């Protein structure tokens, strides 16, 4: 064993996702006004796999003709909870190398 | 959810009740005794109810 993979666990591959899903959250937010446009939600369970998508959300209300399924309630809340859990997982796996580096230093 | 429900204003119809008759004295003058329309020809030439 004692390789990267297994050293830093899944921690490697979460910023990734968390990155992504907040791209997407961010489309969002500015083709809310445009009409016609689909709002995409990802899944996170697919990068999940893709690690060891690019979903569609259905509207909650009615469109007003416009077509756009962008509720900005729903993506604020959305992109806030994602940048806390990015934060968390710069924190976990920073201190994955922290560790390491101290264990083969032993200081 | 059906929580949005759009209004639009549109005109239903018209008032046909009677006018408000002007007597006048003029030979010329006609009007209209209750329901009926008198038909004439516009600029163009297509007929129509006045």
């Amino acid at each position: 064993a004692i390789s990267f993979d297994n050293a830093l666990g899944i921690h490697q591959h979460t910023v990734g996702v968390r990155e992504r899903n907040a791209e997407v959250i961010s489309t969002n937010i500015a083709q809310a006004n445009t009409p016609g446009y689909k709002a995409r939600g990802l899944d996170f369970a697919k990068e999940l796999q893709a690690a060891t998508d690019k979903l569609y959300r259905l509207p909650t209300q009615p469109d007003t003709g416009d077509g756009n399924t962008v509720d900005l309630d729903l993506e604020r809340n959305l992109f806030m909870q994602n940048q806390i859990r990015h934060q968390a997982s710069l924190d976990f796996l920073g201190s994955k190398f922290k560790n390491l580096t101290k264990a083969i230093k032993g200081e | 959810h059906p929580s949005r429900v759009f209004s639009m204003t549109e005109r239903p119809g018209h008032n046909f009740a009677q006018g408000s008759v002007i007597t006048t004295g003029r030979d010329l003058d006609v009007t209209i005794e209750g329901s009926g329309w008198i038909s004439v020809l516009d600029h163009t030439g297509k007929e129509g109810l006045t």
